[PDB]
C-alpha cells in the first residue's frame, strides 16, 4: 500500500522508506509501534529530511528503545498539532498536546499545527512602553517592556529560575490577560513545584503549562517550546488578550537542536553547535512577538554554558531581545541578589525620550560610578583602597554602597531565607539612587544597604546599625 | 556624519568604506542611522552632486 | 579532437576531463568560455593537480559564475606568461599580463612564463651594504640592506602601506634602475592612489605596476606576485641593472593558497593553513633575491593576522628576510609614527663590522634603555613611578624621550597630519640618540620630541614650548 517502513534507527533519529509517490512532506507526523511489552508504545516521528531513494529522515519524539527495523510507519498527513482555546488554561500538557493531570482532556478542542509562520513585516510595531516590576536594578538599569521580549542570561545556579518565579509573582498575579509557561529541558521537580504554587496562588486558572523536561529525547526538548508558542499564538491572534509567555531555558531548545543535528549527520559548525543555529533560533524567536494591537510580553531564561558569554548559543540569543538581564557569578558570590551584572545588562527603552530625563541621568551616573569601580578593581585587589586618590576613594565608597543597594529581598527568596519580599516604586528608586550617587549616604556602613527595599528600609537598618540619613 | 568624533578624527569621504566595529549595545546602529539622517539637508538641496 | 570538457565546478576550482595522452602538464593555462551575455568572458584555468582517470583539477583566475558543465576547454600547451622587456615600465598590468590603462599594449613583447626555478646556490652572495633611507628608527635600529630582503610586519592597519609609500618616495624617486610594484590582494583605492602619485612624481616612467586585488578570485591573488616577480627577474637577468621590487601584503599569496587548499583535497594544517605553506612560500621567496653581480633590493609588506606574530604565515616569512621592520598596535595606540617596535625589529647588517662601532653602540644602548622601560612599565602602572629608584626614574624619563624621538613626520603621512615630512642623515641620528642616551636633553619636555626630524627641529619645538638644550 502506502505505509512506510523503518530502515535505520540511530538513536532517536529514524530513517523510513516510503513507496514512491507517497513520500511525506517535511514536518509531517508519522506513527510507529514498539511492541516490547515493557516498552510498548506508539512513536511520533517528525519528518526532518528527504534523503533520496524514497528515504526520509525523521526525529522521534519518544525514546526509540525497542524499535525494530521493518515495522510499519503510518503517515498522518499533517504536522504535530496541539490543543488551542480557553480550555488549555489551568492544565498541564506535553509536547505532543496530551494533558498530564487529566489524560484525554482537550482531544476534542481545536488543534493547531506547531509550525506557523512569523507575523508579516507590515504587522510589526516597536514596543516602547515600560513595564514596572518593583525591583530596583531592573527598574533602574534594564527597564522591561510591555509587549516586548525579555531574557535572563546566567550561568549555572545564579538565580535564573528564582528570578523567573519572582517575575511570575510580580507580573502574572496582578495580570488581566492569560499566561503560558513552557519548561524546556529543565527540572521536573521545578515543574511540579510551579504547578503546585500556581494552584495555590490561584494563578493556575489563568496559566497554561507545557513541559518538556531534562529526561526527554532531544526531539521533545526541541518541539515543546513550539507547542507552548502555538498556544500563546492562539491566545494572541484568535482571542487577542495580553498574553504573557515564560520560557524556562530556551538554551535547552538550542542544545536539543545541537544533539538532533549531530544525530542527523550534519557537519558540525564552530564549537560543535549545529550549522543551522541562528536559523532555528530565528524561526523560533520571531514568532514570540507582539503584533500591532495584540500583545505578548515574553520572558525567557537563557543558560550560559561554563559561564562563557561568548558561547554561540547565548551570543545568538542576544540579538532577539528588548531587555537582557545578565546574572554574573562574580555578583552572585558577593551575596548580591538578584545577581544582576549592571554593566553588561541592557534595555532598549533606557532612553530619555521613553523613561524621562531624571531616570536616564541617574542610571547613567550609576553605570559610570560602577564602571570606574570596575576599572580600579585590579589595583584595589592588590594594594587595597588605601592607595587610590581621595576622589577615587570617595568614588569607590559610593560604588560599594551602590552595588549593595541594587540588591533586594525578592518575593521568591522568602523560601530560602525566611525574610519576606519588597516592592519599590520606580520614582522612589530614582530618588534613592540619585541621593546615593550624589553622596547623601556616604556615612552609612556598607552593610545596611544589603537586601532591603526603599529609603524607609534603609533608614530602619541604619538606625539598627547606629547610623542615620 | 554629523558626529564631531567621526568627522574630526576618523573622517569619511564619498567612496570610502569605513568599518563600524564594536561590542553589542555600543552605538553602531546609532552611528549609522545618524549618518543616514544627516543627509536630509543634502537631499533637500536638489542638485544630484550634493 | 584534443580539447577538454568541464566536469565539476565548485567555486574557483574546476575539474576538466581530457582524452588519454592529451592531459595538460601541471601549471599549464587552459581556456574555457562563459557565454552568458552579462558575464561573457574567457576563463583562464591553471592546472593544479592530476586527479587520475584523465581528470585534471585546475584553479580559475576569473570568477566562474556562468560556467556550464561540458563546455570546451582549450589547452594552450604552456604556463601563464607575462610580457617582459624595458617596455613594461610606465604601465599598469594584470596578473595575466594584460595592460589595464591601455589594453592590447604588450601583446608583441617577449613573453616569459611566470614559473621559474630560484637561482642556483653557487650564484648566491650575501649582501652587507647599508641602504640609507632617512627615517631615524629605520636607519638606527633596522638598517636596510642594499640588494637585500626587507619586510614590514604588522597587524591590520598599523603602518605598512604608508611605510611602503614612504620608501617608494625615499628610495625609488632618485633611483638609477627599475622599480616593480606588485599589489597582491590589496585595496583598489590604494592602487589608484599609487598610480596617480607615481604619475605626479614622474616616477611612473621607470616603474612597472602589476595589480591583483582583494576582489579577485584566489587564483589571481596567488599568481600576481609571480607575474611581477617574473618582470623583475627579467630586469635582473637580461637587462641587469638595479631592480627595486615592492610587494604590498605579499601574505595575500599565502592566504589565497589557503582559501583553495581544502577544495583541492588537502588536509588542513595547524591554524587552518595549507599543509604546503612553507614549501610554497619558499618556492616564491627564493626567486626574490640578488645573484652575484645582479641586484634586486626587495621590500615586502607582511600582514600579521590578528596581531599574532606567532601565526604560521608571518612566522614562516620571518626566515626569508635580511631586515624586518615590525610594527606594533601598542605603538600605534600611543600616537608614535612610524609604529615600529624597536625591541622586535632587527637587521642582519646591525654589526659593528658593517655600520661601525658608534652606530652599533648607540643602537644597543637605545635597545637596552627601551627594554628596561618595558620591564618597569607594569610597576609604574600599579605602584607609581615614585616607588622606583632615582636611577630608574632617570632611565624612565630618558626612555620616554627616546621612544618619542624614534617617531618622525614622514613624507607620505602629510595627508594624515597636515605636516610636511622630514629627512635625517644617519650620522645626525647617531649623534642625536647618543646625546639622548647620555642625558643632554633630560630637561626638555616629553613633547618637542614627538613627530620631528633632526636636532634642529628638536631645538625649534623645544623653544616653542619654552625650553632650551
Ligand atoms: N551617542 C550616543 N549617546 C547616547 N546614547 C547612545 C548613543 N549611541 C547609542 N546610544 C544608546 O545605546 C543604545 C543601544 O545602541 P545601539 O542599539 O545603537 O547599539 P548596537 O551596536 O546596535 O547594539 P546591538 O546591535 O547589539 O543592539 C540605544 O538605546 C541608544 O540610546
Ligand atoms: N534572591 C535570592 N535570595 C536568596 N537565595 C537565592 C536567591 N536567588 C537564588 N538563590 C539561591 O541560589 C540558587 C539558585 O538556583 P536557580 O537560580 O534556581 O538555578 P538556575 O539559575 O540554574 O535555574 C537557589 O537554590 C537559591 O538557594
Ligand atoms: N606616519 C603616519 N602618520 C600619521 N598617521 C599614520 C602614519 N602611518 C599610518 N598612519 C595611519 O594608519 C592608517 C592606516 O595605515 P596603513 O599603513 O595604511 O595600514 P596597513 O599597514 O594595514 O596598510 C592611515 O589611515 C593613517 O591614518
Ligand atoms: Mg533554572
Ligand atoms: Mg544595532
Ligand atoms: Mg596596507
Amino acid at each position: 500500500d502506502t505505509s512506510g517502513r523503518v530502515v535505520r534507527v540511530t538513536g532517536p533519529v529514524v530513517d523510513v522508506e516510503f513507496p514512491r509517490g507517497s513520500i511525506p512532506e517535511l514536518f509531517n507526523a508519522l506513527h510507529a509501534e514498539i511492541t516490547f511489552e515493557s516498552l510498548a508504545k506508539t512513536l511520533t516521528l517528525e519528518v526532518a529530511q528527504h534523503l533520496g531513494d524514497n528515504l526520509v529522515r525523521t526525529i522521534s519524539l519518544q525514546p526509540t528503545d525497542g524499535l525494530v527495523r521493518g515495522v510499519e510507519v503510518i503517515d498522518t498527513g499533517r504536522s504535530i498539532s496541539v490543543p488551542v482555546g480557553e480550555g488549555v488554561k489551568g492544565h498541564v500538557f506535553n509536547a505532543l498536546g496530551d494533558c498530564l493531570d487529566e489524560p484525554g482532556y482537550g482531544e476534542k478542542f481545536e488543534h493547531w499545527s506547531i509550525h506557523r509562520k512569523p507575523p508579516a513585516f507590515e504587522e510589526l510595531e516597536p514596543r516602547t512602553e515600560m513595564l514596572e516590576t518593583g525591583l530596583k536594578v531592573v527598574d533602574l538599569l534594564t527597564p522591561y517592556v510591555r509587549g516586548g521580549k525579555i531574557a535572563l542570561f546566567g550561568g549555572a545556579g545564579v538565580g535564573k529560575t528564582v528570578l523567573i518565579q519572582e517575575m511570575i509573582n510580580r507580573i502574572a498575579r496582578n495580570f488581566g490577560g492569560t499566561s503560558v509557561f513552557a519548561g524546556v529541558g529543565e527540572r521536573t521537580r521545578e515543574g511540579n513545584d510551579l504547578w503546585v504554587e500556581l494552584a495555590e496562588a490561584n494563578v493556575l486558572k489563568d496559566t497554561a503549562l507545557v513541559f518538556g523536561q531534562m529526561d526527554e529525547p532531544p526531539g521533545t526538548r526541541m518541539r515543546v517550546a513550539l507547542s507552548a508558542l502555538t498556544m500563546a499564538e492562539w491566545f494572541r491572534d484568535e482571542q487577542g488578550q495580553d498574553v504573557l509567555l515564560f520560557i524556562d531555558n530556551i538554551f535547552r531548545f538550542t542544545q536539543a537542536g545541537s544533539e538532533v543535528s549531530t544525530l542527523l549527520g550534519r557537519m558540525p559548525s564552530a564549537v560543535g553547535y549545529q550549522p543551522t543555529l541562528a536559523d532555528e533560533m530565528g524561526e523560533l524567536q520571531e514568532r514570540i512577538t507582539s503584533t500591532r494591537g495584540r500583545s505578548i510580553t515574553s520572558m525567557q531564561a537563557v543558560y550560559v554554558p561554563a559561564d562563557d558569554y561568548t558561547d554561540p548559543a547565548p551570543a545568538t540569543t542576544f540579538a532577539h531581545l528588548d531587555a537582557t538581564t545578565e546574572l554574573s557569578r562574580a555578583v552572585f558570590s558577593k551575596g548580591i541578589f538578584p545577581a544582576v551584572d549592571p554593566l553588561a545588562s541592557s534595555s532598549t527603552i533606557l532612553d530619555p525620550s521613553v523613561v524621562g530625563d531624571e531616570h536616564y541621568r541617574v542610571a547613567q551616573e550609576v553605570i559610570r560610578i560602577l564602571q570606574r569601580y570596575k576599572d580600579l578593581q585590579d589595583i584595589i585587589a592588590i594594594l587595597g583602597i588605601d592607595e587610590l586618590s581621595e576622589e577615587d576613594k570617595q568614588l569607590v565608597n559610593r560604588a560599594r554602597r551602590i552595588e549593595r543597594f541594587l540588591s533586594q529581598n525578592m518575593m521568591a527568596a522568602e523560601q530560602f531565607t525566611g525574610q519576606p519580599g519588597s516592592t519599590v516604586p520606580v520614582k522612589e528608586t530614582i530618588e534613592a539612587f540619585d541621593r546615593l550617587c550624589k553622596g547623601d549616604f556616604d556615612h552609612v556602613p556598607e552593610q545596611a544597604f544589603f537586601l532591603i527595599g526603599g529609603l524607609d528600609d534603609l533608614a530602619k537598618k541604619a538606625e539598627s546599625l547606629g547610623a542615620k540619613l | 556624519t554629523g558626529i564631531k568624533a567621526i568627522d574630526a578624527m576618523t573622517p569619511i569621504g564619498r567612496g570610502q568604506r569605513q568599518l563600524i566595529i564594536g561590542d553589542r549595545k555600543t552605538g553602531k546602529t546609532a552611528v549609522c542611522v545618524d549618518t543616514i539622517l544627516n543627509q536630509r539637508q543634502n537631499w533637500e538641496s536638489g542638485d544630484p552632486k550634493k
